[PDB]
């Protein structure tokens, strides 16, 4: 729906979002699919894991954490999230 | 030598306007390039400005007290001629100041 | 100085200057200006031609 | 209430110092139209997109403009870019 | 269609109809309309000064013809004789008062004119 | 390295989130900040045993944690300053003889600010030359680190002091961290790295703290207990540290509600305490 | 009766004069000590 | 007609291209005569559209100025001014204007005075000349107009945009091997 | 392969094989409508206005995205091309909000320009239009997302030109959001380029919002003085009031982008300015007096005062004319010192232009390969120079720093922040020595504030020894990478004019501030000195002077500035100075005449002749004269002291929005400092880059 | 719904230019003026034929 992050406190930056160790361990195999020079190609698996482990709701804090892991812009992460339904 | 040493006490500024690619300024350019270090060392507090233009007329200006201008043409002047001009301009201060 | 006055203004900006040129006949001058503009534009006022209002206004101005 | 030229005030009124008494604008703009329009209340609209023309018919007011009533924050009204009327969401 | 006294119209709520589009100033054939506009305290696009030099204003109604929000109008007021050439230089407040005095007949004329193509 | 457990474990798990600064710092981020601060201190000639007098005011919680990490990594002594008067600051500096003095410039020192009170104590900073070492009356005072936005005469910025060393062209070598090195001097008590680790472990055993248990430390971060329950435990066990410097109790409660079971290091006049998890 | 205010406002649009001191005041050396009157507040100078 | 056919003499008269050298005629000019000599020796001898360094030629009040039309009994200051000649291209706000700019070199004389008459706060210029800048097809034409009007020239050459390799294939360039890069 | 042959509307044309179809059209003077492709931005098929009908081709091809094929025939004037362009324009105009009367793009909108020229003529989509709310990005970028055509211009410019990563395409379908995902401001020292990059009224200059239309603005091309580069700009004005400023295409200075200060600090002269000379009483009262009385009092005081007790401080707003005028006024009075301050003095002799200016110039950054910065913060100092440095760093550049950790958009290695690293490099036992030796093109850049430190001459000697030893000025390759980042055009002109900054008077009974209002302490001037301030806006010098002589601003005088790369800029006198302010050269000449030593200066031509007698290189406008004595000027010397203190090296700028008198007197700059200072303030290094 | 033909495709903008050399200009004179025949190389049959062929 809204292409811009709605002013909801439930998806605010204060939401605590930390990946599980199993999700952290699962990231080892996903990153090996794409070259180390392009780790942003794992953004789709990262978003899938986030949606799986966050009650089918991707927090903005989770997106920020993914961007920190992926070494890619947070704007790019948000755009990739919104581009897909 | 002694005239180079007395420059700090004779005048207030020494300006060398020349042309980088001119034969008339070739002698002045060579004289400025070769002996720049000696005057810069012996008189470290003396303003010694150097400027170059594509078609400048070579002028060595001695500026004495009260802003007294002593521009002298050095176009097609040999290194000995440049040294003589420097000695003369560094010696006219007493006449110019008084 | 109507010449320079029109020349220093846009095409529509100099429109009423034609009325002041021919004070008694302000419609004929305006019609001439419109026809000249159309000729410069290479077209013709289809609606004005079909409505015959140009002819009626020219006849009224002449009268 | 908040002092003008504050950071919060600049963020709120689009980097402008809003005048509450409206006399400052009534002198600067030489018309009390600011306060006269401020006398209007806030209107709740069901649709997330509204068509505002400042009047009743086409060319009877201002050109039609489409305003998005559904924003990131619920209940945030928007004043018309063509008229002084402001419209807000019906519920949120 | 009588192009009478120049006046500033407004929306029925009384808010200024002028949207500071500069169309009137770019359309005054003699540049007789002068506008000085800055963002309003509320943020509206309104002018701080709106002047019409009747000494240089032809009362042509071109500003009304090209008005974008039906702000500049030509009210039926024709008895605008002025004993002072300085007083003849109408301004924003004067135009607003003139529109306030003759808004009703102006409203009827506007409705009839809009109904012509409607 | 004692602080490299969570760093060598994952390197991507979050270490501390400065709620007062809305900034989240990972373990790698904290390690890099500590390395940059230590390199800046060592390159500035701050050898072992140099004393750093802390005059910042709570709100620079992330700055406090970074400075503590940089001091611990290099091995210098840190003494917090609780000066509320010009005479108090002068006495503290004279007794401490600190090599450096870090102050929040905008922090209020009674009627004046911290920087104003320091300048009243030290007039030589006004006459300090550009790119020149200051010549003050104090015997051992050599560095002034301001946390303000402007550049104060006779002082340097915390950002300008730290230098982020590279992997290839770096030349400054960081001395190895030793456990016995004193790192905290609070309340006239000298705290070593071993003492801090023991205090952290004993408090975790005494407050029923697990490996995955966030600690939300609000208000004052100058307390050694707050340091133990904040960045020290995270460097030990990887717990999520939430810095809430100058944060209201209601806001801290809302933030804890955003969490599930967090130990709330509640701010007070006394050293920061701890409470039960969750609400 | 108030053309002076309008003239001052028009001039202040692009030629607003500098508010110099008027009367007696402190002097820190040759610099007359007077406080600025900018409505905006520098938050970076007063923040924690 | 911005660039005339320089391969033939019909591009412009060589007299129009030449720049008059300043000769000391005032007391101050006689005082700093060596400066005038330097300004004459170092300045470009010819004025062309293909020039690179901006150059100023002082007002030549001589027989060439016979075609001046602004030396009125009540106005004796216009035919002594120096205007600036530059290529005024299109603004950066829009890239495809309705009336494209950059096809005629604009010569503009600086505004003498601009003040607000307080009767209505209305802008007014003390010098009715220089109200609008003029446009010339060729730099030689502008120089001839300035000399005929006896007005000094401050000619500045325009700085255009360099030709750049444009291709959508650059949007997907291959970075390279990771191990080779490291 | 070398010269392909195409037919544009039946006209044979020899073009390059790698150029695009739009490139060939623009080269052949064929104007092709476009809305997304920018020649300095990434090539994309976002717009379809470049879709052109080519002979023997099935569908229209985006000319900006399509290259020239040998033998291709482009019928741009064909009815098929006209129909395709009309269809594209009609599709584009489907959702454009009817906001032309209420949008700043009116009169200069490429949308309306294409609609009137390449459009259909009428609209036929009779349905309610989609709407999206605008964003809030600060007082520099005015957001109108309703007219945002999602042209990706903002995203491309931010990612590729500015280097900041905050713009992207959010959503899909007909509701894609042309803006940031989260609510924040765009503070990247190039916010004025965002408005100039939006093809529609989506991004506009908020300070200039609703100011006027292009139909009422008079634009004059000049050069800036706010930044050391002096990038060319065009100032648009309406009557006595200056409206705004826009960047000018200058590939040799700053391409087509300018900093926010150059964009927004022009308003500082509209308030808090000095319009009349005022006498400051012993009680501090400022009383306006006739310029004759002030000039006579100043001349009488100068005549009575001794020649050894007169000093001055040169202002940043000093041109070559004013500098030469002050120098001559002092020299005629037997004075030989042009400096009154002893703290914060640039330790560079005005002897050599090679050592007094950056020998690598602006294009050197792309030309040089390994760049070593020392005490330079290119982001705050010069957004254009920083952007060029980042563009070079993207391709084949290595960047090292020996100062504080800055937050440049590109990655720059940090060797250190104190003089220890510099000393190690000078000794030659440093890892960076091998990298400098291996560099094909080396360059060293040091800030003027860093060079003005107490160990200023010592640091200069160390840097010169390093450059001679490393090869920054290498005659074998004829490459001179030694560069200096000046911070005052007035100081640069003083260096070029032969006025020694080191000649500082210890005690002076006369203090003249020629527009100087920064880096001034109340104790640096003795209290028993007659003080005058020849300035425009009164912040510090107005308080510190017994007399105030109003002067002309940079736009109020035809001034000569020296861009530190070596460029002569003739900044035109756009508008008259306010009140009764007299020209600085005029004031100096009048004072000299009243002081019994009149200068032979009656006109600007005579002043220029005198300057040519002084310095011939200043007479060639818009030119960088080569220096054939570069290595001699930068030759290593034995016995020169280079002892360096161990204190850290810093960058002078703290708030980019407030650095000068006009900047502090600019309400737009005040709002910029109020909003973006706390947002962009951080004492921790950003490893994320 | 017919917005394709709002703008006129045909306009009365056809222009024609007719150029004629001097009526009294001789064929040899025309060749000399055009440069095909040298000014001095006149009254020679071969040269005149060559110049005429070149002009044609
Ligand atoms: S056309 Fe109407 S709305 Fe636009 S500026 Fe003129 S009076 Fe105002
Ligand atoms: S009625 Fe005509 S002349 Fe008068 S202000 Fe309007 S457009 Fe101008
Ligand atoms: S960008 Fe603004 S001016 Fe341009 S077409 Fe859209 S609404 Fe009209
Ligand atoms: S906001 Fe403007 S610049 Fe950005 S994508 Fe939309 S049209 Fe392009
Ligand atoms: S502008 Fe040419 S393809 Fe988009
Ligand atoms: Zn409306």
């Amino acid at each position: 729906r809204l292409a811009a992050h709605r002013k909801n406190d439930d998806n605010s930056d204060s939401v605590p979002f930390e990946f599980t160790p199993e999700n952290y361990k699962e990231i080892e195999k996903i990153l090996a699919k794409y070259p180390l020079k392009q780790k942003r190609s794992a953004v789709m698996p990262l978003l899938y894991l986030v949606q799986e482990q966050n009650n089918n709701w991707v927090p903005l804090s989770a997106m920020k954490k993914i961007a920190k892991l992926l070494e890619m812009p947070e704007i790019d992460v948000y755009e990739v999230a919104t581009f897909y339904t | 030598s002694s005239w180079q040493k007395l420059i700090g006490t004779n005048l207030r500024e020494l300006r060398f306007v020349f042309c980088q690619n001119s034969q008339r300024s070739l002698g002045l350019r060579n004289y400025i390039a070769k002996n720049y270090w000696n005057l810069k060392n012996q008189n470290p507090n003396f303003p010694l400005i150097v400027r170059e233009c594509e078609e400048a007329d070579p002028y060595i200006i001695a500026r004495y007290q009260y802003g007294v201008e002593k521009k002298a043409f050095a176009a097609n002047n040999n290194e000995a001629e440049i040294e003589n001009i420097i000695k003369t301009l560094v010696e006219q201060s007493n006449k110019v100041n008084n | 100085g109507s010449e320079k006055l029109i020349e220093d203004r846009p095409y529509l900006q100099g429109m009423p200057y034609f009325d002041r040129f021919d004070y008694v006949s302000m419609m004929v001058q305006e019609h001439a200006y419109c026809l000249g503009i159309e000729s410069l534009l290479g077209t013709t006022n289809y609606s004005a031609t079909f409505t015959q209002i140009r002819t009626m206004y020219d006849e009224l101005t002449r009268i | 209430n908040l002092n003008p030229y504050s950071y919060e005030a600049l963020k709120e009124n689009h980097w402008l110092v809003s005048d509450s008494s409206k006399k400052n604008s009534e002198w600067t703009h030489k018309s009390n139209a600011e306060q006269l329009i401020a006398k209007v209340p806030i209107i709740y609209v069901d649709s997330n997109i509204v068509r505002c023309i400042g009047g009743t018919e086409i060319n009877a007011g201002h050109p039609q403009v489409y305003i998005q009533l559904d924003t990131r924050k619920h209940g945030t009204p928007q004043t018309c870019k063509y008229c002084g009327l402001r419209y807000a969401k019906k519920m949120d | 269609l009588f192009r009478g006294e120049h006046a500033l119209r407004r929306y029925p709520t009384g808010e200024e109809r002028c949207i500071a589009c500069k169309l009137c100033q770019s359309a005054c054939p003699a540049r007789a309309i002068t506008i000085e506009t800055e963002p309003r305290p509320d943020g509206s696009r309104r002018t701080v000064r709106y002047d019409i030099d009747m000494t240089k204003c032809i009362y042509c109604g071109f500003c009304q013809e090209a008005c974008p929000v039906d702000a500049i109008v030509e009210g039926p007021n024709y008895e605008q004789t002025a004993y002072l050439h300085e007083d003849l230089f109408y301004d924003k407040y004067k135009l607003l008062e003139n529109g306030d005095k003759w808004e009703p007949q102006i409203a009827r004329n506007i409705e009839y004119l809009i109904n012509q193509p409607l | 390295s004692p602080l490299a457990a969570q760093l060598a474990i994952n390197g991507n798990r979050n270490a501390v989130r400065y709620e007062n600064q809305n900034r989240t710092w990972t373990f790698n981020e904290l390690d890099a900040h500590t390395n940059a601060f230590a390199y800046g201190l060592t390159e500035l000639g701050w050898k072992a045993g140099d004393k750093l007098l802390l005059w910042v005011e709570k709100n620079h919680t992330s700055e406090i944690t970074t400075a503590q990490v940089g001091a611990a990594k290099a091995g210098v002594t840190l003494v917090p300053i609780y000066a509320h008067s010009a005479e108090e600051l002068e006495k503290a500096l004279n007794d401490t003889k600190a090599k450096g003095l870090l102050l929040s410039p905008n922090s209020k020192a009674g009627n004046s600010k911290y920087i104003e009170v320091v300048n009243k104590v030290i007039p030589e900073l006004y006459n300090t030359g550009r790119g020149s070492t200051l010549k003050t009356k104090f015997a051992n005072l050599q560095h002034i680190i301001h946390t303000g936005f402007y550049t104060f005469p006779g002082t340097y910025k915390f950002r300008q002091i730290m230098v982020y060393a590279s992997k290839n062209f770096n030349t400054l070598t960081l001395p190895n961290v030793e456990l016995n090195a004193p790192l905290f001097i609070s309340g006239n008590q000298t705290y070593t790295l071993k003492d801090l680790i023991s205090k952290t472990e004993e408090n975790r055993k005494t407050s029923k703290l697990n490996d995955n248990t966030p600690v939300f430390v609000t208000g004052d971060s100058r307390s050694p207990l707050s340091f133990s329950l904040g960045i020290l435990n995270s460097l030990l066990h990887g717990n999520y540290s939430v810095y809430t410097g100058a944060q209201d109790l209601n806001e801290v409660g809302q933030t804890i509600r955003f969490y599930d079971n967090a130990l709330l290091l509640v701010d007070g006049d006394i050293v920061k305490a701890t409470q039960s998890l969750k609400h | 009766l108030n053309r002076m205010r309008f003239i001052t406002a028009q001039r202040d649009r692009s030629r607003a004069p500098w508010q110099s001191p008027k009367g007696e005041g402190v002097f820190q050396g040759k610099k007359l000590i007077v406080a600025s009157n900018s409505p905006f507040i520098d938050d970076m100078s007063i923040r924690d | 007609m911005l660039l005339p056919k320089n391969a033939i003499q019909s591009a412009r008269y060589f007299e129009i291209q030449k720049i008059p050298a300043k000769i000391a005629k005032t007391a101050n000019e006689k005082i700093l005569s060596v400066g005038v000599a330097q300004k004459n020796n170092i300045q470009p001898k010819t004025v062309t559209a293909q020039g690179q360094i901006g150059f100023v030629q002082h007002p030549q009040l001589d027989s060439s100025c016979q075609y001046t039309q602004f030396y009125t009994p009540q106005r004796r200051d216009i035919r002594g001014r120096v205007a600036r000649i530059y290529i005024q291209d299109t603004n950066h706000m829009h890239d495809t204007p309705q009336i494209p700019e950059g096809y005629k070199w604009t010569l503009e004389f600086e505004r003498q005075a601009q003040y607000k008459t307080p009767w209505m706060g209305w802008s007014f210029n003390g010098d009715t000349f220089s109200k609008r800048n003029h446009y010339f097809c060729t730099l030689e034409d502008a120089i001839s107009y300035c000399k005929q009007m006896g007005f000094g020239y401050e000619v500045s050459f325009p700085r255009s945009r360099y030709h750049t390799r444009k291709s959508y294939a650059d949007n997907m360039l291959w970075p390279g091997h990771d191990n080779a890069v490291d | 392969n070398k010269q392909i042959e195409i037919f544009i509307d039946g006209k044979p044309a020899k073009v390059d094989d790698s150029y695009t179809i739009f490139q060939a059209c623009y080269e052949n003077g064929v104007i092709v409508p476009r809305f997304c492709y920018h020649e300095r931005l990434s090539v994309a098929g976002n717009c379809r206005m470049c879709l052109v009908e080519v002979e023997n081709v099935p569908k229209p091809v985006a000319a900006c995205a399509s290259q020239v094929v040998p033998g291709m025939k482009i019928k741009t004037k064909s009815e098929k091309t006209r129909i395709h362009r009309g269809n594209v324009m009609e599709f584009l105009l489907a959702n454009h909000p009817l906001d032309c009367p209420i949008c700043d793009q009116g009169g200069e909108c490429d949308l309306q320009d294409i609609s009137s020229v390449y459009g259909y003529g009428i609209s036929r989509y009779n349905e309610y239009k989609r709407a999206v709310e605008d964003k809030n990005y600060g007082p520099l970028v005015a957001t109108s997302m309703n007219r945002c055509i999602h042209c990706t211009r903002c995203v491309r410019f931010a990612t590729q030109i500015a280097g900041v990563e905050d713009l992207g395409k959010t959503g899909r379908g007909k509701a894609a959001e042309i803006g940031t995902y989260v609510e924040k401001t765009f503070n990247t020292e190039l916010s004025g380029n965002v408005v100039d990059v939006c093809p529609v009224g989506a991004l506009t200059n908020a300070p200039y919002a609703f100011t006027s239309r292009p139909w009422e603005l008079k634009s004059f091309y000049t050069s800036d003085v706010f930044d050391t580069l002096g990038s060319a700009i065009q100032v648009d004005t309406r009557g006595p009031e200056i409206m705004r400023v826009l960047p000018r295409i200058h590939e040799e200075i700053n391409e087509e982008w300018i900093s926010d200060k150059t964009r927004h600090a022009f308003d500082g002269l509209k308030r808090q300015r000095i319009n009349s000379p005022m006498k400051r009483s012993k009680d501090g009262n400022y009383e306006d007096i006739f310029w004759e009385e002030a000039i006579q009092t100043i001349s009488k005081k100068c005549l009575n005062t001794p020649s050894d007790q007169i000093g001055a401080i040169i202002g940043e707003f000093a041109d070559i004319e004013s500098i030469t005028a002050l120098k001559d006024f002092l020299n005629r009075l037997d004075v030989d010192n042009f400096e009154v301050r002893q703290h914060g003095n640039l330790k560079v002799s005005p002897d050599f232009r090679a050592n007094y200016l950056m020998n690598s110039k602006i294009t050197g950054v792309e030309d040089a390969d390994v760049l070593l910065l020392v005490g330079c913060n290119p982001r705050y100092e010069a957004p254009v120079l920083n952007a060029r440095i980042l563009k070079s760093t993207r391709k084949n550049l290595k960047v090292f720093n020996i100062g504080t950790n800055q937050d440049l958009n590109y990655k720059n290695v940090h060797l250190g922040n104190s003089t220890k690293v510099l000393k190690e490099i000078a000794d030659g036992t440093h890892p960076f020595a091998e990298r400098l030796k291996k560099a094909k093109l080396p360059m060293i850049m040091v800030g003027a504030s860093a060079l003005e430190r107490e160990d200023g001459a010592e640091l200069y000697n160390t840097l010169k020894v390093i450059s001679n030893k490393t090869g920054v000025i290498s005659e074998e390759k004829s490459w001179n990478g030694f560069n200096i980042l000046h911070k005052e055009m007035g100081r640069i002109n003083a260096l070029e004019l032969g006025i020694n900054p080191t000649s500082v008077n210890k005690n002076a009974k006369l203090v003249f501030i020629l527009g100087a209002d920064n880096n001034l302490r109340p104790e640096d001037i003795p209290a028993d000195a007659f003080v005058v301030y020849f300035g425009t806006h009164g912040d510090e010098g107005a308080y510190y002077a017994d007399i105030i002589l109003p002067t002309a601003a940079y736009t109020e005088k035809n001034a000569t500035w020296v861009n530190t790369e070596g460029r002569v800029q003739q900044g035109r006198l756009v508008v008259m100075p306010p009140g009764d302010a007299r020209e600085d050269w005029q004031i100096i000449r009048a004072l000299s005449e009243e002081a019994g030593v009149p200068l032979p200066y009656d006109s600007l031509e005579e002043l220029r002749y005198r300057v040519a007698e002084l310095a011939p290189h200043l007479l060639k406008y818009d030119y960088i004269e080569p220096t054939i004595f570069g290595k001699v000027a930068l030759s290593a010397q034995q016995g020169v002291k280079t002892t360096l203190s161990p204190t850290p090296i810093t960058d002078y700028i703290d708030n980019f929005y407030m650095t000068d008198a006009i900047s502090r007197a600019s309400v737009t700059m005040a709002k910029c400092s109020t909003a973006f200072n706390h947002e962009k303030f951080s004492n921790f290094k950003n490893l994320a880059k | 719904h017919n917005i394709r033909y709002h703008h006129e495709i045909h306009t009365s903008d056809q222009t024609y230019h007719s150029s004629y050399d001097p009526v009294g200009e001789t064929t040899t004179e025309r060749l000399v003026r055009y440069g095909y025949l040298n000014k001095d190389q006149v009254n020679n049959a071969e040269a005149v034929a060559a110049a005429a062929k070149e002009f044609q």
